[PDB]
């Protein structure tokens, strides 16, 4: 719990392939820390997308932290196109989503002036 | 000098991908968690 | 505040080139491709 989201907040990528082995018991996955935030959002808050596709091809349910945030929330805020285009691929039902005050991702990426996003 | 103040922040940029990249290869073996 | 500009340009560069060294230098194991 505590290795993984460790190694999935600074995209150390082996790491992330040996603990995620046997393949059977999917709580680790999908489980947050106190603030709610699972792997998938740190990895997408940090903005690595190789670790984003390799939880993803693992199924990683797009949860929601304390703040009603998803991955695309905080990829969008940091602006990291590669991995908003790799989340994307995906169910495409995240797209429309809402936070605690009704924000989409468009909100955020267009707060922070990232225009490419 | 808004010329320098363009120049320097991409320099700075350049270097903050640098240091991640460097915490995302390193060897960690007695801090771990 | 165009010589200040111009120092910490200066120094930047100084602490880029002790970056590289630094990725030229470590160890790399467990990470490693």
């Amino acid at each position: 719990k505590s290795p993984l989201h460790f190694a999935a907040s600074y995209g150390r990528i082996n790491t992330c392939q040996r603990l995620l082995q046997d393949i059977s018991d999917t709580r680790l996955l999908n489980e947050g820390d106190l603030h709610g935030m699972t792997p998938l959002h740190l990895a997408a808050k940090n903005g690595h997308d190789k670790v984003v596709q390799l939880l993803l091809k693992k199924g990683a349910l797009f949860l929601s932290d304390h703040n009603g945030w998803t991955a695309l929330h905080h990829a969008s805020m940091g602006g990291y196109t590669q991995t908003m285009k790799v989340i994307l691929d995906t169910n495409l039902k995240c797209t429309d989503r809402l936070d605690e005050d009704g924000n989409t991702a468009l909100h955020f990426a267009a707060r922070e002036g990232h225009a490419k996003a | 000098q808004k010329y320098r103040l363009k120049d320097l922040t991409f320099l700075l940029e350049k270097q903050h991908e640098l240091i991640k990249l460097i915490i995302q290869k390193m060897e960690i073996i007695s801090e771990t968690e």
